[PDB]
Formats: C-alpha cells, sequence, structure tokens
RNA sequence: GUCUACGGCCAUACCACCCUGAACGCGCCCGAUCUCGUCUGAUCUCGGAAGCUAAGCAGGGUCGGGCCUGGUUAGUACUUGGAUGGGAGACCGCCUGGGAAUACCGGGUGCUGUAGGCU
RNA sequence: GCUCAGGGAGGACAGAAACCUCCCGUGGAGCAGAAGGGCAAAAGCUCGCUUGAUCUUGAUUUUCAGUACGAAUACAGACCGU
RNA sequence: UUCUCAAACUUUAAAUGGGUAAGAAGCCCGGCUCGCUGGUGUGGAGCCGGGCGUGGAAUGCGAGUGCCUAGUGGGCCACUUU
C-alpha cells in the first residue's frame, strides 16, 4: 500500500492567496541583539541626556 | 627523455602571488593581522611603527592602514643622524636606537605632544613603557612590524623599538628580544643592554683587533680611522646624539635641483617599429638565401 | 530525502573563482561598515568561520549590529509561505557593500543640485525618471548609394 | 545474446559513460576504429566522403562494428587492400543498463550494464572514407552499403573539405605551396604567422 | 679581460658514511668525519622501510657532514690523489656542482684499528659564484640568471685549469 | 626620467632567453668580537665597507608562451512565451523576445597611493 | 622556522629502489576517516611552550512548525595560554 | 598535431530566474550625551532643535490588523524539463 512521498504541486497556489507578506516595515528596530558592550555604553548616554539640558 | 613540467597548459593554469609577496618583501599572513583594525571600531587607524634594517641604512616608519594604500604619518631614517652626531656606524644597534628616538620625537612634534612624554633621558636599559596623564593629551599607541627579520634576542629591529619606548610611544613589548636577557637563566640585565645601546659591542671590538694585528683593524674599521671614531669617544657620541635629536626633531627637507629632462631608459618599441623590425629579418633572411646559390 | 546539513550543493558557491585562491585580498577586511549600511552576502570558502547559510548567498540585507569580525546583517530570506526579515551574524569576508542604494543617493544629491538651481529662476526641469519613450520622428538620409539588397542564401550543406 | 536494438535506439538517459563510478562494463565490440592503408600522407586522399546522421539516436557499438566491416569489405573489393582509408567518427561511452529478470520484480531496479551505445547529433559524421579522386562513385556506395547496419535514417555529403582535415579541396594544393600548411601523418600543421620567427626560419630554409 | 666577480669557487663540500648497518657501525663512522672534518655530524634517519636492503623506516642508516670555506678546500684537496688527479666526464652535474667516489677512509691521513675497520666515504663538490646565496634569504629571494650560473662545460675548465687535472675518456 | 620603505588592485604585473643600466639607492659582498644561532657565520643574527653591478633588481627586446582585451565563430548553439504547426516516431520548422563558448584573427604587456631620495 | 608529490642530473659499496647535493616543481602531496570545498614564508611539515577541549549569562544560525535536541556562527563578563 | 566524449569533469557560459534599491523613517545644518573607542572637538551611536515637499520609474488597486474556526492531510491528468 504505497503512497505519494512528496510534492510543492498546490503550494504555490495556496501561498498566494493570502498573499506572500513581506515582513513587517516597522520604524524604530528592537536594540535586540545588538554587542551588550556597546549597548551599555548607549544606555548610560540616555541616562545622563539630562545633565545636558541647561545647555540645550 | 621526459615531459615538460612548465608546458604551454602550465601557464593557462598557473595563479601568481601578490606582487609584495612575489618580490619576497611582505608577508601578508602578518600583515592580515597587524594593519586591519577592529571593525566596531568605524575608521579607526591601526597605528604600527615599521623598521626595516637596510645593509647602509635602518628605516623606522609610523603607518596606518587604507585602501589606496597604508600612508606613512612619520618617518625617520639612520642617514639624518649625522645632522645629530653619528657620522658612521649607520647600521649597528646603537645607530638603529637613534633612528627610534628619531622617529619618535619627529611624530610627538608633528602632533604637539613634544613636551609631554620625555620617557628615558638617562638611557639605563629598564622596562620603562609609556602610561597617559589624566586630562593631557593620551600617548601614542603603536605596534611593531619586525618584517620578514627572525626575532631572535637582540634583533636591530628592537633598538629601533626601544628607541620609541623612550621617545614617548606606548608600544607593548617584553625585554626577550633586548639584548641583555639571557636565556638559560632568564633575568633581564639594564647594564647588558646598555651595551649594546651606547654601542661598547663595536668599542670592544674596536679594541680586541687593534690590541690584535693593525691589518684586520685598518680594514674593519675605515671610516671609524677615516672620521675620528675611538672606542673612549663611542659612548658620549650617541649621548650628544640621544639630547641632539630631542633639540631639533622637527625635519626639514632636502631641495629638488630641476629636472634637465633626459631620459636615462629606453621607451617602449612601438607597433610600426616592432612588425617592422620582423619585415626586415624576413628581408635579410630572404635576401641572404638567394646570394648561396 | 536529500542528506540534509548545511554545505550540502556548496560545492560551486562556497569554491572560489578560477586564478583567485589562495591569500584573501586585504581591501576586504579594512572596509568600514556602518549601521544601515545595505549590504550583499556572497560566502568566501577560503574562510570558514563566520560563514553565512548557502539560501543568502547573493542576497542583500542591511547591518543592524557591528562587531570586530562579523556585522549583524537582517536579510529577507522568504519561507515556503511567508516572508521573514531574520538576522545573520556573517563575518565581513562573506560581504560586499550594495551599489543599489548607490546610484539612489547619488540621484538624490543631483535632483538636489537640479532642484536648488531651477527653484529660484522660475524654470521646471522634471526629476522622475520618465522610462525610455517612443523615439521621435527622424529623417533618415540616404547619401547617394542605393540602399543594399539583401536575398537569402541558399542551402548547402557544410558537414 | 543481447536485446533487439529498438529497446536503446532512442536517447533517453543522461551521457552515463563508463567511469569510476559505472564500474564492470564489458568492452565494445569495436576495438579498431580506422583501417585502410591510414599510414598515408595527406596529398594522395583528397575525396572524403562522409556517413551523416538525419535522427538524435543512439547507434549500438555492435551496429558501428557490422558498418566498419561492411565498408571495409567493399572498398578492397573496388580498391584494393590500400586504395582507401576508413575511419569511424563515434565513440560507443554511452553504457546501456539492464534490469535482468532470471524472482526480483521492480522492487529494487537498477540495471546491470549491458554494453556500450554511441550517442549522434543530427548532422554530425558517423563514418568517414578518404580516397583518391577516381574513386568518387565507389565511397557513395561503400557507405550506402552501411547505412542498413543502422537505426533510422542516415545522409551521405562528399565533403568539401581534404580528406580528414578542415581546408578545402580546392585550396589544400595552394596553402602548402606558400608553406602555410605541413604535410604530417595523415593530416595537416597549419602555421599561424604568430608563431617565433625561428619557426618561420626553419620553414624557408 | 676577465670579471673576477664572476670568480668560481666551493660554495660547500657534502661528505656522507651511508653504511645501513645501525647502531655499532654508524656510530663508530662519525670518528671518521671528525678526524676528516673537524666538526660534529648529523645522523641521517631514513624515510621507509625497504627489506631487500636491510633498512627500517626513521633507522639511522648513514652519518652526513657539510665542511665550508677553509676547511672544505683541504678536505677537497686530498682526496683528489686517491682518485689520482682524474675524473670521467659524466662524474659532472647539469647544474655546475660535481663530486666522485674514494673507496677507502683509510688513505686521508686516517690509520687503521681493528675495530673502526674499511669505511667507504663519498664527496659532492657544490662549485659556486658570488651571488648563488641570493636564493635561500628570507628577504627578496630570486633566482640568478641564466647568465650567472655554472655550466658542466665551464666546471670542466674550472677543474681542468685550476688543479691542471685530465679528464678521462672511456 | 628613475628608485627606496610601506603598500592598494593582484600576470596588461607571470615564465623563458638576450641587450643596455648616470646619480642616490637596493644588492651581492667583507669578516665573526659582541648578540644570536647552526653539522657547518651558506641561511638566521650581529660587526663592517675593500672590490663588482657580474647577478638580484630596473627598463627595453622577442613575426616569444601565457595573460588581459576586441573581432570572429554567429544571430549559429541553446532558450522565455505561442499554435487543432509538420512528422509513425525520433525530433524538426515557424511565431514572440533574449542570445552564448573554443578553433581562427588582431590589439595590448602593470596602472598607481602615502613618506623620503637621486637627475 | 621551513616546503610538499613527482621528475631531471650527478656522486665508493649502490642496483627499479638505502644516502648526500644542486635544479625544476600552483599544490600535481599533505591536512586521522568517505567525498566535496578550502590552504604554500600555510590550514601541510619539524619543533618551543602549552590547557580557549576552562567558568558564566543571553542573542543568532542550521533542520524547522520557524518547536526541541545535536551542531554552529557572532558577542559580552571573568580567568588563562601563546 | 588529430578523432570522440563526461549526472557524480571544467577554463568559458546563457535564456528563464532570486535578492536588494527607486526619499520626509528622506537628505543637508548645528549643538548636546557616553562608563564605548582614542595621538587628537578622535571614532561611533544616541538625544534635542532645525531648514527643505516638483511625494522624485511605469501600470493598477483602498489598505491594515486581531481573535475564534470547520474540513483536509488516499489524489489524479496534461504542456515543457525530468
Amino acid at each position: 500500500a504505497k503512497s505519494k512521498n512528496h510534492t510543492t504541486h498546490n503550494q504555490s497556489r495556496k501561498w498566494h492567496r493570502n498573499g506572500i507578506k513581506k515582513p513587517r516595515s516597522q520604524r524604530y528596530e528592537s536594540l535586540k541583539g545588538v554587542d551588550p558592550k556597546f549597548l551599555r555604553n548607549m544606555r548610560f548616554a540616555k541616562k545622563h541626556n539630562k545633565k545636558g539640558l541647561k545647555k540645550m | 627523455f621526459v615531459k615538460v613540467v612548465k608546458n604551454k597548459a602550465y601557464f593557462k593554469r598557473y595563479q601568481v602571488k601578490f606582487r609584495r609577496r612575489r618580490e619576497g618583501k611582505t608577508d601578508y599572513y602578518a600583515r592580515k593581522r597587524l594593519v586591519i583594525q577592529d571593525k566596531n571600531k568605524y575608521n579607526t587607524p591601526k597605528y604600527r611603527m615599521i623598521v626595516r634594517v637596510t645593509n647602509r641604512d635602518i628605516i623606522c616608519q609610523i603607518a596606518y592602514a587604507r585602501i589606496e594604500g597604508d600612508m606613512i604619518v612619520c618617518a625617520a631614517y639612520a642617514h639624518e643622524l649625522p645632522k645629530y652626531g653619528v657620522k658612521v656606524g649607520l647600521t649597528n644597534y646603537a645607530a638603529a636606537y637613534c633612528t627610534g628616538l628619531l622617529l619618535a620625537r619627529r611624530l610627538l612634534n608633528r602632533f604637539g605632544m613634544d613636551k609631554i612624554y620625555e620617557g628615558q633621558v638617562e638611557v639605563t636599559g629598564d622596562e620603562y613603557n609609556v602610561e597617559s596623564i589624566d586630562g593631557q593629551p593620551g600617548a601614542f599607541t603603536c605596534y611593531l612590524d619586525a618584517g620578514l627579520a627572525r626575532t631572535t634576542t637582540g634583533n636591530k629591529v628592537f633598538g629601533a623599538l626601544k628607541g620609541a619606548v623612550d621617545g614617548g610611544l606606548s608600544i607593548p613589548h617584553s625585554t626577550k628580544r633586548f639584548p641583555g636577557y639571557d636565556s638559560e637563566s632568564k633575568e633581564f640585565n639594564a647594564e647588558v643592554h646598555r651595551k649594546h645601546i651606547m654601542g661598547q659591542n663595536v668599542a670592544d671590538y674596536m679594541r680586541y683587533l687593534m690590541e690584535e694585528d693593525e691589518d684586520a683593524y685598518k680594514k674593519q674599521f675605515s671610516q671609524y680611522i677615516k672620521n675620528n671614531v675611538t672606542p673612549d669617544m663611542m659612548e658620549e657620541m650617541y649621548k650628544k646624539a640621544h639630547a641632539a635629536i630631542r633639540e631639533n626633531p622637527v625635519y626639514e627637507k632636502k631641495p629638488k635641483r630641476e629636472v634637465k629632462k633626459k631620459r636615462w631608459n629606453r621607451p617602449k618599441m612601438s607597433l610600426a617599429q616592432k612588425k617592422d623590425r620582423v619585415a626586415q629579418k624576413k628581408a635579410s633572411f630572404l635576401r641572404a638565401q638567394e646570394r648561396a646559390a | 530525502t536529500n542528506t540534509k546539513g548545511k554545505r550540502r550543493g556548496t560545492r560551486y558557491m562556497f569554491s572560489r573563482p578560477f586564478r583567485k585562491h589562495g591569500v584573501v585580498p586585504l581591501a576586504t577586511y579594512m572596509r568600514i561598515y556602518k549601521k544601515g549600511d545595505i549590504v550583499d552576502i556572497k560566502g568566501m570558502g577560503t574562510v570558514q568561520k563566520g560563514m553565512p547559510h548557502k539560501c543568502y548567498h547573493g542576497k542583500t540585507g542591511r547591518v543592524y549590529n557591528v562587531t570586530q569580525h562579523a556585522v549583524g546583517i537582517v536579510v529577507n530570506k522568504q519561507v515556503k509561505g511567508k516572508i521573514l526579515a531574520k538576522r545573520i551574524n556573517v563575518r565581513i569576508e562573506h560581504i560586499k557593500h550594495s551599489k543599489s542604494r548607490d546610484s539612489f543617493l547619488k540621484r538624490v544629491k543631483e535632483n538636489d543640485q537640479k532642484k536648488k538651481e531651477a527653484k529660484e529662476k522660475g524654470t521646471w526641469v522634471q526629476l522622475k525618471r520618465q522610462p525610455a519613450p517612443p523615439r521621435e520622428a527622424h529623417f533618415v538620409r540616404t547619401n547617394g548609394k542605393e540602399p543594399e539588397l539583401l536575398e537569402p542564401i541558399p542551402y548547402e550543406f557544410m558537414a | 545474446g543481447r536485446r533487439p536494438a529498438r529497446c536503446y535506439r532512442y536517447c533517453k538517459n543522461k551521457p552515463y559513460p563508463k567511469s569510476r563510478f559505472c564500474r564492470g562494463v564489458p568492452d565494445a565490440k569495436i576495438r579498431i576504429f580506422d583501417l585502410g592503408r591510414k599510414k598515408a600522407k595527406v596529398d594522395e586522399f583528397p575525396l572524403c566522403g562522409h556517413m551523416v546522421s538525419d535522427e538524435y539516436e543512439q547507434l549500438s557499438s555492435e551496429a558501428l562494428e557490422a558498418a566498419r566491416i561492411c565498408a571495409n569489405k567493399y572498398m578492397v573489393k573496388s580498391c584494393g587492400k590500400d586504395g582507401f582509408h576508413i575511419r569511424v567518427r563515434l565513440h560507443p561511452f554511452h553504457v546501456i543498463r539492464i534490469n535482468k529478470m532470471l524472482q526480483t520484480g521492480m522492487r529494487g531496479a537498477f540495471g546491470k550494464p549491458q554494453g556500450t551505445v554511441a550517442r549522434v547529433h543530427i548532422g554530425q559524421v558517423i563514418m568517414s572514407i578518404r580516397t583518391k579522386l577516381q574513386n568518387k562513385e565507389h565511397v557513395v556506395e561503400a557507405l550506402r552499403r552501411a547505412k542498413f547496419k543502422f537505426p533510422g535514417r542516415q545522409k551521405i555529403h562528399i565533403s568539401k573539405k581534404w580528406g580528414f582535415t578542415k581546408f578545402n579541396a580546392d585550396e589544400f594544393e595552394d596553402m602548402v605551396a606558400e608553406k602555410r600548411l605541413i604535410p604530417d601523418g595523415c593530416g595537416v600543421k597549419y602555421i599561424p604567422n604568430r608563431g617565433p620567427l625561428d619557426k618561420w626560419r626553419a620553414l624557408h630554409s | 679581460k676577465e670579471n673576477p666577480m664572476r670568480e668560481l669557487r666551493i660554495r660547500k663540500l657534502c661528505l656522507n658514511i651511508c653504511v645501513g648497518e645501525s647502531g655499532d657501525r654508524l656510530t663508530r663512522a662519525a670518528k671518521v668525519l671528525e678526524q676528516l672534518t673537524g666538526q660534529t655530524p648529523v645522523f641521517s634517519k631514513a624515510r621507509y622501510t625497504v627489506r631487500s636492503f636491510g633498512i627500517r623506516r626513521n633507522e639511522k642508516i648513514a652519518v652526513h657532514c657539510t665542511v665550508r670555506g677553509a676547511k672544505a678546500e683541504e678536505i677537497l684537496e686530498k682526496g683528489l690523489k686517491v682518485r689520482e688527479y682524474e675524473l670521467r666526464k659524466n662524474n659532472f652535474s647539469d647544474t655546475g656542482n660535481f663530486g666522485f667516489g674514494i673507496q677507502e677512509h683509510i688513505d686521508l691521513g686516517i690509520k687503521y684499528d681493528p675495530s673502526i675497520g674499511i669505511y667507504g666515504l663519498d664527496f659532492y663538490v657544490v662549485l659556486g659564484r658570488p651571488g648563488f646565496s641570493i636564493a635561500d634569504k628570507k628577504r627578496r629571494t630570486g633566482c640568478i640568471g641564466a647568465k650567472h650560473r655554472i655550466s658542466k662545460e665551464e666546471a670542466m675548465r674550472w677543474f681542468q685549469q685550476k688543479y691542471d687535472g685530465i679528464i678521462l675518456p672511456g
């Protein structure tokens, strides 16, 4: 009782019924996966932005 | 009879190495680590101190990486020491040391950190290394490029490295390769290093020969005899030079004589010349055949 | 059922071009990558560390992270159904700058000089790339000689 | 001995040579590919005569062998042993597979090597016969004998070249005259005007 | 006229005692070369096990000693009397260098011993020119060019002119 | 005109052989006391400067090999889309667009960056 | 620090093959194993020292459902080696 | 030199095909923060405050987003590769 093993026949027809959606094109990317030596420093850059506000 | 190793097809196959690897001047394995910067710097120039010991000269440069071709920021050659006191013996450890001190104090002039970072003014042979001051502009950090020279204990390259370190350049190094390092017992001497720095390694050989015979001395040191260099003058001849470098490090270039414009060189034989030679040869071959019969 | 893996069918992809083996050109290591630099991927087989997977070889992303050796580059490998803006840590030898963005900002900066000029004057210069139009009516000078008559050569079998 | 050649006529499979992957193949029935007076000069066999395929089909090593024998047999009965040079300008490299039954079935099916077949394109030379200017109407007959030994359609072309060369018969005699060609065994050596002149000096000596 | 910077000399004299008799008969072969040369040799460890000859992989077969300069001339000097100041034509190699073989080590101011015995040592002369030492540096190395080499025909009229030693046929 | 030190692209730069190279260089080279190594001061290293550019090198040469780059081969091969086209098939033709590669044949033979020389 | 496979040409015993030299040698060797890719002052080879074959979070890749395990690439915090 | 070739060969090398880009989240001024990076108002990134709409290829179309969810998970045929 052998069967059909594999196909990709009807799959392209199915993928374009709701469309092959390009991913969520959003502003402000997350700082996820950024090197955590650089991200420490940028977090300190925002931490002390108050320091130079009377200059600003 | 055997096959031709270098066929008409060997050269279709054959890849040539890089021109600086073909000429046998650059180690691209050694260069691949020295020159390239951590790419999270974003164009911070990675400075390296180049020392290249020739037969008659010692070429000491400071360079940084550029895709066009690494740009030299400062360079002092050994043939600039005759304007400080070192007349002859240009290519010894003592004259190598002065060139390192020359390159150091010149760059520090060309930046404005001349008076800052004095370094070793009393030449010792200790492990001195430049430590930056809070407020004053930070010490110039660069790294030694030996080239294709085997770095055994007491290579002349480490003379010009010790010159830079005693000038005001914060270079990482160890005193394993500075002379006065014994490989068996593994201590380091200040004095035995200084014997090479001030040039008593040379002066003792001048004494050794002059004591032994006057044939093999007048051969070995012609210009030390010719230009009044005695073993007793030797030590102070470099001490006067060490303060003379720190007097006037700024370089005054040699002016060019006007280019008279004669070509010392054969310019390329053009197509109509290259094609006519063989046309004359195919006349010369056929005109000198008909005469035979 | 194919033999699964990572370097399966990369006999020619992560191969090096003919007479371009051996030492890597050192310009490849020392070109700067900022964040938001749109970068095209091409796995050099000589450097085995920090290779992309073969599904990214030829695909253009952009940098969200720069470390000592690699750049975190956001690429659009699709999937079966949808598309996923995903993040691969590719070492810099497997990477060039993309000249696709570097024909637009050249055209921004050039259509700004052609904007600044022809603004104050009242003169008007269209800045949209109008496509290659149907070519305008032109006179074709025949100069003395009649146009050459072509007629089909007859069949004659060579081999 | 083996199947009807109907079964392996058409170029079905990918070109499957005797290699490191396909080992255990028997030798082709065509050992010797050319015969006659093949130890001859260019300048004495001008008239080349070819057999040219109509179809994209596989001719067997054993059909090429029969055609070799049939063409040789007639040329000797016309011109004698030494009045021609016949070639076979195919080489049976495509290995033919046999899924042998003596109970196995289609379960675990990949054929053992049966023999070698010569894959032929359209307008491609199967056999070539260089002969003298006399025997123009014998190479036509000799190859027409051998067309019956092949499947599909073959066409006989009296080539415009000089024997087994790539140079025209009206130009070959006049190209050796200006030392642009050298007689070198069966074939000819075309000298370009591009080698070192010490080669040119050797020619005109 | 002549250019004395094209003066022909000996780069090195390469001597070997191939015994293939390791341990007892090889360590005593070192005493011969130290007498002959005046310097300690390096032992020749094998590449692979050949079984007909009776060697083994990395087993000490031979012992070699290369001598240079002043000493190298004197060691080659006395060997030529034992080959009676005459060499065959085909002793001389394509690339300038040559060699020959004196059969017994006793002929070189070396006296007999019932334990030392009757060794065979083998000479090879490396003929040189100023600037043959370009191709072995770590700085800029290069081929010496075909103009500068020593030929077999010139390596004769070195030996044939220098020593006035005849070069026999047959 | 040209070189040295460090280079960038990595044969238009390679390989073979031949000819000429002012000056500074670069080299062979000179020795082995120190430093450092070795079977051996050839190499590596150090201390030199008597003699030569002979080599390395540099530039030029070759109806040079290679390489790069055009032409050709050839709108051929192959191919996107099309037909109730042909043909027993094998396969081929047309329509609509794209369009290669050797053989053969010419042209070219390193450009050049920072820093310092020499004429 | 060297340069390999293989070949040329020489050298007492010594031959197809033991050893010592010179020359050529784009990889034709070797990189433990299958095969592919990669590599020449090395990734090969011979040595000198060695424990980054260590401890600790996270991110990411591959298979993928975009789950695991295995494997892996990039970091970062220590402590080390050279 | 020559005849004949390779799915597990290849210097070359298509057609169709896969990315990415074709602007206001964009460009150009400045200053300000940093414990990161350093010869260095250095290099980076982040923050405020700006000045600029000719909306910077063609054609068409209103897009976006979140839950809950059935059935299905035996398929088969033709064009062209295979």
